[PDB]
């Protein structure tokens, strides 16, 4: 009886906000600022060497 | 059922026009003296309160 | 007068009960439809909504659905007294008699 | 029980007779701190632990007392 | 990758074929030279200036939202909405006015952009070859 | 001494430890929630044997 | 990491210590917090907080000279708006009943 | 100790290696690299120690309704 | 056309007051100063929020689910969570 | 949730947290040791004022 | 999985149509530039 | 693991763990009618009905953007109640708050509805994003079932049902197949399955102490110059 | 000393003399809901959460 | 009648009482039913917050003054105070003292217009406490089961019958007032438990109390009548009768 199970068609999509995006989020938080901050200073400049530069 | 949650301890005052009507103006203030004449009686009769009278005479 | 139903727009229908028997059957169908209601078959005219897993906030969702089906405009001062099935029935009669005598809807 | 038994024991918590005459550090280490050493965080833990023993881990006595 | 990099590719499409296919693998020095000037996705091609703007734009904008989102000084005068005693209501529109004034930060930057510079002394020095002049040169 | 700035280090140094022991602290909170859950599942193991007992 | 960088540690706990004083019930912290920033460049001269403003103008104490005037005008208006809030009875709030 | 050496060789004393390889790179990693802000298939870690609530039986019905025997259990309950 | 537009003049502002050219300098500094102060206050609420929401719970009290924790549990579950629930159901509620 | 605190201007850390543990750690040695009241908004002002027969509302 | 682009083992045509996360950001910015035509105009 | 050692952590000048009435100098004092001339106060008895109407608006205004998704309306309702039940279940004595907690929470909820009326509340945008990510995965399953193909979720359910038979077919000495055994069987399948996927590195450190990032490329140097695109 | 006396008088003391907070309340429906809400969770507490 | 009313459909008799904490006004008025995303207008037009404050705060405030304008057309507001303002306006350039004496009678007029145009608010908590003390009302009505169907309360225009209230035939009081300050209205109540309904008709007038110059209660019910109606029972309750209440206390006759 369980093997006879079928599935219902779900909704196609929910509401899509026309003024909110991943790169231009509508609301503000320190999380997005941190994402842009680390894009600016770039990744951790890992030294592959055995000794420090100085 | 808002009256169920209304606290009757707010009946200590009867606020009307920013004034408490349960104020013994007959025993305290410019209105306590009962030897006041026709002008002083007609003056308080208009304003009903020394606070409003003093405030207006402040600018006059 | 249209609403989305599972992503599809559907025309909304308004009901006119004007009968005590139709009111009891409507409210029961209404409460049994609410996903928070327990013992849907044990529900009767004298059933307390608190005894079926409903709180004050669930009585609001029910009233919100009465405005959808009947077109009523219920004030917030009337909702918190709807705590039984019998209460929804008597309120509906008071609204129909008021419109039949005063010629207007109750104050919202 | 054994934990409280030894806490109350006078012998287990008793300054030696000459303890009064000895030189006593009257600071927990919060006056001059090492800020750039790799054990920086380990140093703070010993300051925090010293402040707690003085107050039985009731730091309200420290807030009220004199620094 | 951005459109300007793609534009370079269509223009350098034949050049890439000569360096990456022929020179980059021929032999010896011609290989080291072709593999050094190879054409492809930019290694460390990020532009920190672009990112610097994106960060400061976002950080300064979060400040605009705070400074501009204030309770009204006019509505607090009636003592009927949300505000009975507000002894510093006259400070409500200081930060908003301060942010709107920030729109002229770059429009009016330096002395030359705030007045008619030819009527000012520093203009004479620039036309004299950035040379010191007596302070009364504008009169003589 | 004016130990205000020190008080801000001691608290940050203490939070540094609570974050390092996040997995252990949370895992112990669930050990008690799992105990409650396992206790309620004992009622189902009893009913599944009633048919055999009968 | 807000637990290792002493720069965000100092600023975070300092701000929390400043906003928590709203329980002192002075007035809306959302209103007078901006005046605190201005008053800080008046009395912060004792601690050289105005240092970063040395190249922003020909007067190193420009922001401090304006803030002292701002500090004076808005503090001068705090009593005036308080009487406006009392209404026409404002004299009874101060002295009480006449004699 | 408080005497670790010269200022130039200060970043040398930080590395601690888990293997016997020589020479050893000196740089000690501070953070984990996170170049792409990817939506994690991982479930949120807030759902950690939340006591039983209404969301437990609402999700049980949704999962039970996916079976024939579960649809009977829900309707009868 | 009105004389009010005369305020747009800066070539001959030295004939009336010569004050605008100096006051906006302060206004630009005042905005910069507030930008650093307010941005620090409003941004630095995240360390407290990040810590309390992850360490403030205790076993002698009930932790109540928030709005976000409701949506994530019901509308953001992964495949393993769906499998584990039905895996437990089929084995114990159906197959015992 | 952090956006909700920001967009509602609830920028007092720990106001909406029932147990502001971060607030207790920062006030372990503070003068007038206190934590923010629950759901305190930086804009609300419940100040009152009254006029009595005596001065200063006494 | 293994068809993911590699900056070394890359074709010219593929790099011209890469359309990575960098472009995805730009396309969001462009959506604002277009929507601001009436406000700026 | 680690416990707070300071016993006075939750102490305040007002008492233990008091976040409802902090101690301040200007404390509340009573008022007497016979001596009070006038008063300026904003307190009232309208918070109860404002709490009711606020719930109805936040619910009805958020449902505008659910597109008739019944499962979303019910999930959102459970989340909306969790936001209104905070004062009823909190440790904070919301009935003893300084100047009236009822008025405080109502005014705080009103600020939320203001954002909801504009469809700008983070919970709204969070709801749309979370739901779209869910329906995309449910439609992927539906399209695979209509094609007669088997879903990744069913392959595990079927692969787990047989693994249980193999374990209980040999567990004859005992016959108590606990939920613990059933659990560690699934986890062994999830770890193996998850590891098979090409997922981004989540843990800082892999089997070795070294970090699993693209930056953890140290000596020795063995990589040549980078090569260009191929034609 | 003068720094403290300035703010301790212009703001702290000045407002303590001419402003106050009332002790009387107009609505107390939170107190009675927490009691009823606690009875709805009586069983969950019985499990010691 | 409620003077302060916006296009908002809910809570009409509470619109002026409720003080919302909104920074600005909501995008759309409170919805009476669930709507569609396209039923509303995203990103409302520019200067929308200023438009709402005019049509939701200013306009309903001016409609109140216009609805009750018949209460401010007295000889004191119309002729005395403006004429006193003009006498000193001719000398406003001589000194500052004339500017004050020319603006004071105008601020005083605004205060009387402000106070007189507000909706008459009685102490409803005194009323409900009064009816819930009567056993004939509590037999069918309880606060936990009562709901309001209609509410009307407005001032009475002009002077009343100069035999029931001879007080208002005073030329000195008429110089300050053109109305009576009395109000009349009703209350449509319903009980969801017993199904009972009643119309609580009442009349009010200001009275003096315990003092010489100050009013005791601006809205004192000197007539309070309830026509209770139930399933098949009709009762008429008289909590306060005017024939017996007007023999003990008289109106106050506000001045200024
Ligand atoms: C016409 C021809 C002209 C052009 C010719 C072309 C060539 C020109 C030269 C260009 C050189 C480029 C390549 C070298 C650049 C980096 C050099 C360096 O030392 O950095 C390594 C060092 C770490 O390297 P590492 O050995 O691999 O250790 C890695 C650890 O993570 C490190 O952290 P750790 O804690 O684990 O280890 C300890 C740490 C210890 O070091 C630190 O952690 C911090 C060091 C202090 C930083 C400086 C703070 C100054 C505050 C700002 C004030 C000045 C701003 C400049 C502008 C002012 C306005 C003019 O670093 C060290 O190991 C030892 C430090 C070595 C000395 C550091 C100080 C160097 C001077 C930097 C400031 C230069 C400007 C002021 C000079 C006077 C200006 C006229 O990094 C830094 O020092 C960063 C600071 C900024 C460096 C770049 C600044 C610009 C170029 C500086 C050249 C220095 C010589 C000239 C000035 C000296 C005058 C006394
Ligand atoms: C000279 C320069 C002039 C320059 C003029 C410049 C232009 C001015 C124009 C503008 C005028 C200002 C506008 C005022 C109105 C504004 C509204 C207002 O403020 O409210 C009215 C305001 C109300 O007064 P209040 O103080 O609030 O009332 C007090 C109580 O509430 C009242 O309590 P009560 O009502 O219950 O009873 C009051 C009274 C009971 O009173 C009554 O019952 C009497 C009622 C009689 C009514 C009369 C009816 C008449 C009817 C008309 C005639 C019948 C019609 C016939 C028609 C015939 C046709 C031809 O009971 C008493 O026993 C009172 C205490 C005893 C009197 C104390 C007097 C102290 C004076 C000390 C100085 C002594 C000087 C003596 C030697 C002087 C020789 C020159 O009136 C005044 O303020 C009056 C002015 C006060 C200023 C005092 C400062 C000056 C000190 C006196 C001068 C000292 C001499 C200095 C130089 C000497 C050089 C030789
Ligand atoms: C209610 C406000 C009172 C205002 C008083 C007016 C100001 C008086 C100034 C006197 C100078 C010393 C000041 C000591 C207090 C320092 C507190 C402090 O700076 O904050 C640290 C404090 C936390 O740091 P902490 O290290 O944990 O505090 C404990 C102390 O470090 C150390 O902890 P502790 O337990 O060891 O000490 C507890 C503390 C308790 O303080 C109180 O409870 C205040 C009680 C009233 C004032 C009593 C002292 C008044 C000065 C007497 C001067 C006598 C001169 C005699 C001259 C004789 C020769 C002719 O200090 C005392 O006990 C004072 C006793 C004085 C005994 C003197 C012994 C004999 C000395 C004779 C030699 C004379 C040399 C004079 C040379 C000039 C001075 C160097 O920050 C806060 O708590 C923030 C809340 C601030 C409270 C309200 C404002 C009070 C003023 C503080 C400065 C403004 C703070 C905001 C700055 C904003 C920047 C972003
Ligand atoms: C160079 C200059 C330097 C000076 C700078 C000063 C700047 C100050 C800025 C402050 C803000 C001013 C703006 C005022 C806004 C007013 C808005 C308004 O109208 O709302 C009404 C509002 C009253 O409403 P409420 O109190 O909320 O409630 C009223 C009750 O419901 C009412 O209850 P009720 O109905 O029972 O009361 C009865 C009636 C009682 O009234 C009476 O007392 C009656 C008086 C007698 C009338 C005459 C009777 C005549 C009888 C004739 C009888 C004829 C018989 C005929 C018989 C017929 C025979 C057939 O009371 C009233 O209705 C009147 C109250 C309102 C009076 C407002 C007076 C404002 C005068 C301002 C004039 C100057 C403004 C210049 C602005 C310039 C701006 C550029 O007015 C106020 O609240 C006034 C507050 C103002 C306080 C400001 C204090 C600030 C400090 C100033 C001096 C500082 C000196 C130290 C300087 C230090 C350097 C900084
Ligand atoms: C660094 C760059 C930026 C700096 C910006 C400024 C940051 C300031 C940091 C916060 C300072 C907060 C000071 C609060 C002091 C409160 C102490 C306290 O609670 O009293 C407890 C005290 C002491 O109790 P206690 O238990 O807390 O401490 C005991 C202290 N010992 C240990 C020494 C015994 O008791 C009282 O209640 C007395 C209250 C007196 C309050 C007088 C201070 C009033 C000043 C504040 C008002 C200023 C408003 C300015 C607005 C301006 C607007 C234009
Ligand atoms: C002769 C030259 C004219 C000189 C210029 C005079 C300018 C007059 C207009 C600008 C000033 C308006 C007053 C602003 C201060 C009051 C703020 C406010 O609006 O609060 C409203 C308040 C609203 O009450 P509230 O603000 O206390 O809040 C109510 C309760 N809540 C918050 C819960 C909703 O109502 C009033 O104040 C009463 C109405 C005010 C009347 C203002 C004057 C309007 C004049 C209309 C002129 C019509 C004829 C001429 C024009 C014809 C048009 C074609
Ligand atoms: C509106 O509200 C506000 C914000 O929004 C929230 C803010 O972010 C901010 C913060 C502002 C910032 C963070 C930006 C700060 C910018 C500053 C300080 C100056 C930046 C300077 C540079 C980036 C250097 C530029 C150098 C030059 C222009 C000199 C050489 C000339 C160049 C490069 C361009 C050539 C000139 C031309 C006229 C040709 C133009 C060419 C084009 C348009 C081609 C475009 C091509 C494509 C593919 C788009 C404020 C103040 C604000 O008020
Ligand atoms: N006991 C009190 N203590 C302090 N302030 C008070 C008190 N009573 C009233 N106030 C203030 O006076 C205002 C007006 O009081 P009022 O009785 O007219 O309100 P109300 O809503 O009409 O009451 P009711 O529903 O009984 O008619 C109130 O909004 C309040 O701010
Ligand atoms: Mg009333």
């Amino acid at each position: 009886k369980e093997n006879t199970g079928s599935m219902k068609k779900p909704m196609a999509k929910a509401y899509e906000h026309p003024y909110n995006s991943e790169h231009h989020p509508l609301n503000f938080s320190a999380v997005k600022i941190a994402e842009t901050f680390h894009d600016f200073i770039g990744p951790e400049q890992v030294s592959p060497h055995y000794e420090s530069f100085a | 059922m808002w009256y169920k949650y209304f606290s009757k301890q707010s009946w200590n005052l009867r606020v009307w026009r920013k004034a408490n009507l349960k104020y013994n103006q007959d025993d305290f203030g410019m209105t306590q003296p009962k030897y006041i004449a026709r002008f002083g009686d007609f003056r308080f009769r208009l304003v009903r309160t020394e606070g409003a009278l003093r405030g207006c005479m402040f600018f006059v | 007068l249209t609403q989305y139903v599972e992503g599809q727009i559907v025309n909304r229908n308004q009901l006119t009960l004007k009968k005590q028997e139709d009111i009891e059957q409507y409210v029961l169908k209404l409460v049994r439809g609410y996903f928070r209601t327990t013992n849907k078959q044990g529900l009767n005219i004298n059933s307390v909504l608190q005894d079926h897993g409903l709180d004050e906030f669930d009585s609001i969702e029910l009233a919100m659905q009465v405005e959808e089906d009947l077109g009523y405009v219920i004030s917030a001062e009337t909702i918190p007294v709807l705590n039984k099935v019998k209460h929804f029935v008597n309120y509906i009669n008071h609204v129909e008699q008021f419109k039949a005598e005063n010629g207007k809807a109750p104050i919202a | 029980s054994l934990h409280e038994k030894m806490q109350t024991d006078y012998l287990w918590v008793k300054d030696h007779s000459q303890a009064d005459s000895w030189a006593k550090a009257r600071t927990h280490g919060y006056n001059y701190i090492a800020h750039t050493v790799p054990n920086k965080k380990e140093r703070y833990e010993m300051i925090w632990r010293s402040m707690g023993k003085s107050t039985d881990w009731e730091l309200e006595k420290f807030r009220l007392g004199k620094k | 990758m951005n459109p300007i990099q793609k534009a370079w590719l269509k223009i350098l499409e034949p050049v890439s074929y000569v360096i990456n296919e022929k020179m980059a693998k021929r032999t010896g020095i011609i290989g080291k030279l072709g593999r050094f000037f190879a054409i492809g996705p930019r290694e460390y091609g990020v532009h920190p200036i672009n990112r610097m703007f994106i960060f400061m734009n976002r950080k300064y904008m979060a400040f605009q939202a705070v400074a501009l989102h204030r309770y009204s000084f006019v509505k607090s005068l009636t003592h009927n909405g949300f505000h009975m005693l507000r002894v510093f209501r006259h400070f409500a529109f200081v930060l908003p006015a301060t942010v709107l004034a920030g729109l002229g930060l770059f429009v009016y930057w330096g002395d030359d952009n705030k007045c008619y510079s030819p009527d000012r002394f520093p203009y004479l020095k620039k036309r004299a070859g950035d040379m010191a002049l007596p302070l009364n040169s504008l009169n003589q | 001494p004016l130990l205000q700035r020190f008080y801000r280090r001691a608290a940050a140094n203490e939070i540094f430890t609570m974050e390092a022991f996040y997995h252990e602290n949370i895992e112990n909170k669930l050990r008690n929630l799992m105990r409650i859950t396992k206790g309620q599942l004992e009622y189902w193991d009893i009913h599944t044997s009633y048919g055999e007992i009968r | 990491n807000p637990n290792t960088e002493e720069n965000t540690i100092d600023s975070d706990y300092l701000a929390a210590s400043g906003t928590v004083e709203a329980e002192k019930e002075i007035t809306s912290i959302d209103d007078y917090l901006g005046l605190v920033f201005a008053i800080a460049y008046v009395f912060g001269v004792f601690f050289y907080v105005h240092g970063w403003t040395s190249m922003l103008s020909h007067a190193v104490l420009l922001l401090s000279c304006y803030s002292i005037i701002i500090m004076f005008l808005f503090i001068l208006g705090m009593p005036t708006l308080l009487l406006y809030d009392f209404g026409i009875f404002f004299l009874a709030y101060l002295k009480g009943a006449g004699k | 100790t408080l005497q670790w050496g010269s200022l130039a060789e200060r970043p040398m004393v930080d590395r601690v290696m888990s293997t016997s390889t020589w020479p050893v790179p000196y740089y000690q990693r501070l953070f984990k690299a996170y170049p792409i802000r990817e939506k994690k298939d991982k479930m949120s870690l807030l759902l950690s120690d939340i006591d039983i609530d209404d969301t437990n039986w609402y999700q049980a019905k949704d999962f039970l309704r996916g079976s024939f025997r579960g649809r009977q259990i829900v309707d009868y309950v | 056309i009105l004389d009010y537009l005369f305020l747009l003049d800066l070539n001959d502002d030295l004939t009336r007051k010569a004050v605008f050219e100096q006051v906006i300098i302060f206004i630009f500094i005042y905005c910069t100063m507030n930008f650093l102060a307010w941005s620090t206050v409003v941004e630095l609420i995240w360390p407290t929020h990040f810590f309390n929401r992850r360490h403030s719970s205790s076993q002698e009290f009930i932790r109540f689910r928030t709005y976000t924790e409701v949506l994530l549990k019901i509308s953001a579950y992964n495949d393993f969570f769906y499998v584990l629930n039905n895996y437990y159901y089929n084995q114990k509620l159906i197959l015992k | 949730e952090l956006e909700e605190l920001t967009e509602t201007h609830n920028y007092i850390p720990g106001a909406k947290d029932d147990v502001n543990l971060r607030g207790y750690l920062a006030t372990q040695f503070a003068w007038g040791k206190k934590v923010i009241s629950f759901y305190r908004h930086p804009a609300d002002d419940f100040k009152c004022a009254k006029a009595t027969k005596n001065m200063l509302g006494r | 999985p293994q068809l993911w682009p590699n900056p070394n083992k890359l074709r010219f045509a593929d790099l011209y149509k890469y359309q990575g996360v960098e472009m995805k950001k730009i396309n969001d910015s462009i959506k604002n530039y277009k929507a601001a035509k009436f406000y700026i105009g | 693991g680690y416990k707070i050692r300071n016993k006075s952590i939750f102490w305040t000048r007002a008492g233990w763990k008091n976040n409802w009435h902090p101690k301040n100098f200007n404390a509340p004092r009573p008022s007497y009618g016979e001596f009070t001339m006038g008063i300026r106060c904003r307190n009232d008895h309208h918070s109860f009905l404002r709490y009711v109407q606020t719930y109805r608006n936040m619910s009805r205004h958020c449902k505008q953007y659910f597109l008739g998704d019944k499962q979303l309306e019910e999930t959102f309702i459970l989340g909306l109640r969790s936001l209104f039940l905070v004062p009823y279940d909190s440790q904070c004595l919301t009935d003893q708050i300084k100047h009236g907690g009822e008025r405080r929470f109502v005014d705080q909820l009103d600020r939320d509805f203001e954002l909801i009326s504009y469809n700008t509340h983070p919970y709204q945008l969070f709801t749309y994003t979370v739901r779209n990510e869910h329906l995309a995965w449910k439609n992927e399953q539906y399209e695979k079932i209509q094609k007669g193909e088997k879903t990744f979720e069913q392959e595990l359910l079927d692969y787990l049902d047989e693994q249980v038979l193999a374990e209980k077919a040999k567990l004859r000495d005992g016959q108590n197949f606990s939920i613990e055994r059933m659990t560690e069987i699934a986890l062994h399948v999830f770890r193996k399955a998850r590891a098979g996927k090409v997922r981004p590195a989540q843990d800082v450190r892999g089997p070795d102490g070294n970090v699993n990032d693209f930056l953890e490329q140290r000596r020795p140097f063995e990589h040549p110059n980078p090569t260009g695109v191929t034609h | 000393s003068q720094f403290v006396a300035f703010f301790a008088i212009v703001f702290w003391l000045f407002l303590f003399l001419y402003t106050f907070f009332i002790i009387e309340k107009h609505e107390d429906f939170f107190s009675k809901k927490r009691e009823e809400r606690k009875k709805k969770l009586k069983e969950l507490w019985n499990l010691k959460n | 009648q409620m003077g302060f009313s916006s296009d908002n459909p809910y809570n009409k008799r509470w619109e002026y009482k409720w003080k919302h904490s909104y920074y600005t006004y909501p995008r759309d008025y409170e919805h009476t039913e669930v709507r569609k995303p396209q039923d509303s207008k995203d990103v409302p037009p520019i200067y929308f917050a200023y438009y709402k404050d005019f049509v939701d705060r200013w306009l309903p405030g001016m409609n109140m003054w216009w609805q009750r304008r018949h209460r401010i057309f007295d000889k004191f507001n119309v002729y005395f105070l403006p004429g006193m303002s003009l006498f000193f306006y001719q000398f406003a350039d001589l000194a500052l003292g004339f500017k004050i004496m020319a603006a004071f009678p105008l601020f005083l007029a605004y205060t009387r217009i402000r106070d007189k145009t507000l909706d008459p608010d009685f102490k409803e908590t005194y009323l409900r406490d009064m009816i819930y003390q009567n056993p004939e009302i509590t037999k069918y009505f309880n606060e936990e089961t009562i709901h309001v169907l209609d509410y009307e309360f407005e001032y009475l225009p002009g002077y009343l019958c100069p035999e029931k209230f001879p007080e208002y035939q005073n030329k000195t009081w008429q110089f300050f007032n053109t109305d009576t300050a009395q109000a009349e209205g009703f209350f449509k109540f319903g009980d969801v438990e017993s199904g009972a309904t009643m119309t609580l008709k009442f009349k009010t007038m200001p009275i003096p109390g315990k003092f010489r110059y100050q009013v005791g209660e601006p809205f004192y019910f000197y007539d309070l009548r309830a026509e209770i109606k139930c399933d098949g029972v009709y009762k008429e309750v008289v909590l306060v009768d005017e024939k017996e209440s007007l023999k003990k206390i008289r109106p106050f006759l506000f001045l200024i």
